[PDB]
RNA sequence: GUGAAAUUCUUGGAUUUAUUGAAGACUAACUACUGCGAAAGCAUUUGCCAAGGACGUUUUCAUUAAUCAAGAACGAAAGUUAGGGGAUCGAAGAUGAUCAGAUACCGUCGUAGUCUUAACCAUAAACUAUGCCGACUAGGGAUCGGGUGGUGUUUUUUUAAUGA
């Protein structure tokens, strides 16, 4: 849960979007799966 | 009996509850193949429960022990204990509570979820 | 009983203002820079765009109109500007 | 001031106050005309394409990008429409409650906002024959739109 | 509706003035209220103002010290001949010593009396006393 | 049943009790110093048909605007013509009681009507008893709808909605 929610930002400038109570970037992965 | 999330439905799928057991059952019997009747579980919705199968099994071990410690507490005219359930592949964690009362019977009893046919769906 | 030189007036008092009640009228809203997952494609989008941009070679789409601002899709990476 | 109705709501957009080209666009002027030329020979009014080129290619405005009107472009490149638009809209959305008044008579609300839709029809349909953009002997009726429309 | 934009300018400042506030914004703006506040400024009446562009139609701030008794308008533009000069101001104007009609002639925006200098006539704007 | 009786109908037992069914209306409480509609007006479910407000928009075009005799649409109730049913209520009318008192002036039946279809009919204390369009000029709290920002809690988590 941090991990997801904490902000992430990529090395260029480009920060990710993330919904509520979302939990795992293996998961956000298996969304766009 | 209470816990801290709600019981939806408990039914039985026992084969001498729909009266086709071989024989019909004798109190104290247990010596039959079809002594110990299946009682499938259902509790409440939970948005909070674990997402991860082994996990979600093991919380349904917890509950069971819950179930367990409490009947143990203020039901003592009956016995309980713990069996590995394990009847279905690649799932090495399954527990039936299994209950003896002194009326002679004997029942397995095992949680279902939503969560469960989710994280089956996901497999 | 409300002082204020309007011809210097707070850029906060001007960025709560209406937008067209601002000293000069412009647009509030902007445009972004996406990468998607499926091709990592860096597209412009309108921060209230009407219709659900998809990315070019991935036909995955970035955001969805809903009412003032675009909602994007999840699991896009990106900017202003 | 919302005329022909009581609303005074306003929910409008504005405009950036440099007139030139923004400095992050970095596409061809040309490029810009073919995607508009393709997408009016796919069929899509100047208003939708304007939005698409908003929102898909991040072109800000038609006339700051480029020098043209995107009505401009369209019959510079041989696609200018029969009747503007929003006359067009006006007599479709005037047929499509027709028809709705025919399968039900009873709406008497129907038939005042059709009345008020004729009213407004009437008031472009004289302004565009002042601009004579429109035809001089060219006549609103409910059989000449829906004619017209269908 | 909104007819006459200077007019509405010059009853926003009456109004500002009369509320005895200390500067005044009006949009929209054109050359002929840039003209009008320029003789103003120059007469004294007022204190100093600043004009800001938009593209649609500017905007103006006006910075006013005290000396705003009652700015006007004659909302039918007159012709103002030779005569009718001194009928108007015998129209308008309390007293004869001061206070300003605003007259518009080929030669442009100026008073009564920088008219009759002139020997200027044409039509009427409003007036300043 | 009224202030009071009384007409009324109850052994083929009314009223009542329970079990229903039919009829035709109605859509309470929730319900607001709320909402929607040009007004009159608009509260059961769901679906369809369109329509509309407002908010948001770096979409459109570029005066296309207002006031408006003539003319056009709508217009509560009732009323009028041709149909329908017609539970209830109910101008008329018919009666019981006319008893002191109207401080406590009705009771019962019941036509039109009440609703609907197709037409008319254009009045209302149809009132904010207060021409329109446009601009300026006090604050302070509200609320509704839309949007924005951030804050938290509730919320939920490879699911079809992240809402409060
Ligand atoms: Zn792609």
């Amino acid at each position: 849960q941090e991990d997801v929610q904490s902000s992430i930002v990529d090395e260029d400038g480009f920060t990710l979007v993330v919904g509520k109570n979302t939990k795992s970037l293996n998961s956000i992965r298996k969304k766009i799966l | 009996m209470k816990l801290p999330l709600s019981v939806k439905s408990i039914l039985p799928v026992g084969s001498a509850f729909r009266y086709t057991s071989l024989c019909q059952p004798v109190p104290f019997a247990y010596s039959d193949p079809d002594f110990f009747q299946d009682v499938i579980l259902e509790f409440e919705t939970s948005p909070k429960w674990p997402d991860e199968i082994t996990s979600l099994e093991k919380a349904k071990t917890a509950f069971l022990l819950k179930i367990q410690e409490e009947l143990s507490a203020n039901s003592s005219t009956y016995r309980s204990f713990f069996s590995r359930d394990e009847s279905i592949p690649y799932n090495l964690e399954i527990v039936t509570l299994n209950i003896l009362t002194p009326e002679g019977y004997g029942f397995k009893f095992r949680v279902l979820t939503e969560r469960d046919e989710i994280l089956y769906l996901r497999a | 009983v409300l002082v204020q030189d309007l011809l210097h007036p707070t850029a906060a008092s001007e960025a709560r203002k209406h937008k067209l009640k601002t000293l000069v009228q412009g647009p509030r809203s902007y445009f972004l820079d996406v990468k998607c997952p499926g091709c990592l494609n860096i597209t412009t989008v309108f921060s209230h765009a009407q219709t659900a941009v998809t990315c070019e070679s991935c036909s995955t789409i970035l955001c969805t109109p809903t009412g003032g601002k675009a909602k994007l899709s999840e699991g896009t990476s990106f900017r202003r500007k | 001031g919302r005329m022909h109705s009581a609303g005074k709501g306003i929910s409008s957009s504005a405009i950036p106050y440099s007139r030139n080209a923004p400095a992050w666009f970095k596409l061809s002027s040309e490029s810009v005309i073919e995607q508009i030329v393709k997408y009016a020979r796919k069929g899509l009014t100047p208003s939708q394409i304007g939005v698409l080129l908003r929102d898909a290619h991040g072109v800000t405005q038609a006339r700051v990008i480029t020098g043209n009107k995107i009505m401009r472009i369209l019959k510079s490149n041989g696609l200018a429409p029969e009747i503007p638009e929003d006359l067009y809209y006006l007599i479709k959305k005037a047929v499509s409650v027709r028809k709705h008044l025919e399968r039900n008579r009873k709406d008497k609300d129907a038939k005042f906002r059709l009345i008020l839709i004729e009213s407004r029809i009437h008031r472009l349909a004289r302004y565009y024959r002042t601009v004579a953009v429109l035809p001089p002997n060219w006549k609103y009726e409910s059989a000449t739109a829906s004619a017209l429309v269908n | 509706t909104r007819s006459s934009v200077l007019a509405d300018a010059l009853n926003a400042i009456n109004n500002a003035e009369k509320t005895g506030k200390r500067q005044v914004l009006i949009r929209p703006s054109s050359k002929v209220i840039i003209k009008f506040l320029q003789v103003m400024q120059k007469h004294g009446y007022i204190g100093e103002f600043e004009y800001i562009d938009d593209h649609r139609s500017g905007k103006i701030v006006v910075q006013l010290n005290g000396r705003l008794n009652k700015c006007g308008v004659i909302s039918p533009r007159f012709n103002v001949k030779i005569g009718d000069i001194e009928k108007w101001t015998a129209n308008l104007l309390p007293a004869r010593q001061f206070g300003y009609v605003i007259l518009t002639t080929s030669a442009g925006i100026m008073d009564h009396e920088e008219a009759r200098r002139k020997h200027v006539s044409g039509k009427i704007l409003g007036f300043v006393y």
